[PDB]
């Protein structure tokens, strides 16, 4: 997705495809293997990410009748520190998996591109 | 804890009889009280329920509108008045209290924790 | 409502799986307390019937652990793990979720 | 509802219908009051967390017999139709009036196979004169002994603000008895003795919500705002969601890229 | 401060009465005064940390 | 062993051998009792962690 | 506190293992690609790729 | 300074200056004592955090 000026908007069914501009006319087609691999990898990433946790927490603080101020502030500070570390881990995970999905789409595009150049030894060359 | 009973005996059908159950060893005014019967050789049959304050009274369908149940927390006693008896009332009467502190839960007619010794009444025909 | 019982007296020897079934016409379990209103009583010959278990699952202090009560919406069971000379009685299931209080038909046990 | 979690042990009028409940999910409300007579639970949150994981509570009679001493406590506050008191507690007043309270020693043995929960009460009257009217003169001293609990205490009568229509306060002490451990209450006056010992039934998970209960979801965690039904790994509704569900984050929303980085024409 | 509270207790280890051991940590150049009228289990030896 | 860590201070009969010791690692057991005459410790876990 | 620390350590550990397995697979693929590209760079036109 | 955080509640001589202060940053010192007459606050850290 680096050397391409702009992605196609008329391609709907798949993710990666082909344009024709041959002597017969102009036509658009969709590749199947590369987009299937990309969607399979990304959906596996979603499946390993979209998971409700097994650990079952308990109610440690009382909302109605306030607990003793020292132990209550200890609970508040522990919960705030865990909230901060979970927010940091969530930003870290979201950022790195967004980067990995972008790089995975780029790498699937690259793999299709190199396999097309490998199919056609000298019969075709890139233009940039 | 236990409940003592009195008033059992032989009475002609259709007559009037007084059946009293005195209690001791616990707070009488708190727990709900039940009257039940046991026919000789047959199964248990419930008779009546009184609440802790006596405001709510529940009766069996076969004795509805016939008997009445009364308690007096000051004298520590429980009464069951007999009116217009018939033949199949020949059974031993128990005044077992209900297992409920002061008529708790959504019911008031609880189970029966401890039971009285029982007095047997039999009509003559 | 009616509290129907299991079949009649069973000639089961000592230490066997004593099973007594009680069938309900309606549902005595309520959705508010979820405690399944039902009581079980045993009655000695010539002695008043003292309660064994209450709420169909809460065992009393005066009875051993052999009497286990399995409760449901309609079907109810007592299982007695071992039978001694002191466990012979006649058994009753009483509902108290709704008036009237209907006792069971009686299930005597024979050693 | 109007009943409190601790009130299921002591038994105020609001806690009649949930005195001997059993559930895998316990819901408490802000309007729920733990007490009818004014008082407090010592080490309160520990008992609340114990009752949250009770799976419901069973009640077993203690067999505490008092002969010759009046036990029918009655208050103008803890009332339905007449003056009365708690469900699972007996107020040990004097016989008729100002009189000596006998040094009672009542022992209860936990014969069950699960650890019992025992809650008793200590009365502090609105005045010393009221304490002498209720129990008699003399420095009352109550000891509670067990193989693990040996704490004792002295009632302290004195003037208090008029809370819930009564001046005195009953401190609700509690312990847990192991199986075949026994407890001894030695009290010479000003005692709110337990009537029915409380026993744990199983495993539950107590929440503290304010919305009405529904039965339409395979829900996992609940809080004051409701239920968080989601397979997502993170949530931003409440930081105190109790149950097995998404975790709290500070972000309003995090957008996880599923598609490619598109560029328009 | 505290007051001993006699009363009946279950027989644990064949004994009725219970002795509760309180404790404190002393800083250097600091002293503790025990003022006891009775019912005291006095410390004959003080315990000191090593490492 | 059958002695307890807090029993090392007061010194019940089971805790005489390890009454006053020195180690870089302390090992406690479930059978280790802390008292001979019955009774509890106020701030029990604080003293144990000390 | 221990349950929360255990859960965050378990999440960090599974995230660790997943991303370093991904990076190890990508590193093996990148070393393979680098070897392939250096062979194709050694072989200007005397040899050609196959796919 | 020489005043302690709890002393502002109670008022020893060292806490005369800061008896009813108001700030968004409260700075305590080790030399700051909370009491003049000897004593101790029960539930000390709860009051300090308040
Ligand atoms: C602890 O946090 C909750 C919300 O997470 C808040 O309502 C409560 O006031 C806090 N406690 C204290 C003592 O600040
Ligand atoms: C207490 O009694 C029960 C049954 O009577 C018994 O199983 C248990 O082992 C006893 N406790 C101890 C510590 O042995
Ligand atoms: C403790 O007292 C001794 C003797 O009075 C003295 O030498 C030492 O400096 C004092 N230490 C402290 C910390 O006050």
């Amino acid at each position: 997705a680096g050397f391409i000026e702009n992605g196609w908007e008329g391609l709907i069914d798949g993710w990666y495809g082909f344009r024709h501009q041959n002597a017969q006319g102009e036509g658009t087609a969709a590749d199947y293997k590369s987009t299937q691999s990309a969607i399979d990898q990304i959906t596996g990433k979603l499946n390993r990410l979209i998971e409700k946790t097994n650990q079952q927490f308990e109610l440690i603080d009382n909302e109605f009748t306030e607990v003793e101020k020292q132990i209550g502030n200890v609970i508040n500070w522990t919960r705030d520190s865990m909230t901060e570390v979970w927010s940091y881990n969530a930003e870290l995970l979201v950022a790195m998996e967004n980067q990995h999905t972008i790089d995975l789409a780029d790498s699937e595009m690259n793999k299709l591109y190199e396999r097309v150049r490998r199919q056609l030894r000298e019969n075709a060359e890139e233009d940039g | 804890v236990q409940l003592v009973e009195s008033g059992g005996g032989v009475v002609q059908p259709g007559r009037s009889l007084r059946l009293s159950c005195a209690a001791s060893g616990f707070s009488f005014s708190n727990y709900g009280l039940h009257w039940v019967r046991q026919a000789p050789g047959k199964g248990l049959d419930w008779v009546a329920v009184i609440s802790y304050d006596g405001t709510n009274k529940y009766y069996a369908d076969s004795v509805k509108g016939r008997f009445t149940i009364s308690r007096d927390n000051s004298k520590n006693t429980l009464h069951l008045q007999m009116n217009s008896l018939r033949a199949e009332d020949t059974a031993v009467y128990y005044c077992a209290k209900g297992r409920g502190p002061y008529c708790s839960s959504s019911i008031c007619y609880h189970g029966m924790d401890v039971w009285g010794q029982g007095t047997t009444v039999t009509v003559s025909s | 409502i009616v509290m129907t019982q299991s079949p009649d007296s069973l000639a089961v020897s000592l230490g066997e799986r004593a099973t007594i079934n009680c069938k309900s016409s309606q549902s005595v379990l309520s959705g508010s307390i979820n405690m399944n209103y039902l009581a079980w009583y045993q009655q000695k010959p010539g002695q008043p019937p003292k309660l064994l278990i209450y709420w169909a699952s809460t065992r009393e202090s005066g009875v051993p652990d052999r009497f286990t009560g399995s409760g449901s919406g309609t079907d109810f069971t007592l299982t007695v793990s071992s039978l001694q000379a002191e466990d012979v009685a006649v058994y009753y299931c009483q509902q108290y979720y709704s008036t009237p209080l209907t006792f069971g038909g009686g299930t005597k046990v024979e050693i | 509802g109007q009943c409190g979690l601790l009130g299921t042990i002591t038994g105020p009028p609001q806690c009649d219908q949930f005195l001997e409940f059993s559930a895998d999910l316990i819901i408490e409300r802000r309007e729920g009051s733990d007490v009818c007579y004014p008082g407090k639970f010592v080490n309160e949150e520990a008992l609340r967390q114990i009752l949250r994981e009770s799976g419901g509570i069973d009640k077993e009679t203690m067999g505490f017999t008092y002969s010759g001493i009046r036990t029918n406590g009655a208050t103008s506050a803890c009332r339905r139709s007449g003056s009365s008191f708690y469900a699972e507690m007996k107020w040990l007043l004097s016989n008729t009036d100002n009189a000596a309270f006998p040094q009672m020693t009542k022992s209860y043995k936990n014969t069950r196979r699960d650890p019992a929960l025992i809650v008793w009460g200590i009365h502090h009257s609105g005045s010393t004169t009221e304490q002498t009217k209720l129990y008699g003169s003399g420095s009352k001293l109550i000891t509670v002994g067990s193989s693990n609990y040996q704490q004792s205490f002295v009632p302290s009568p004195g003037a208090r603000p008029q809370v819930n229509g009564q001046s005195g306060r009953i401190d609700f002490h509690w312990l847990i008895l192991n199986p075949n451990d026994t407890v001894t209450f030695s009290f010479n006056g000003a005692f709110i003795a337990p009537d029915r010992a409380s026993f744990l039934r199983g495993k539950s998970m107590g929440i503290q919500s304010g919305v009405q209960v529904d039965a339409n979801c395979e829900g996992d965690c609940y809080h004051s705002g409701g239920t968080i039904i989601s397979n997502l790994p993170f949530q931003n509704i409440n930081s105190r969601a109790v149950g097995k569900c998404p975790r709290y984050v500070k972000q309003e929303s995090l957008m996880l890229a599923t598609g490619m980085k598109n560029v328009p024409e």
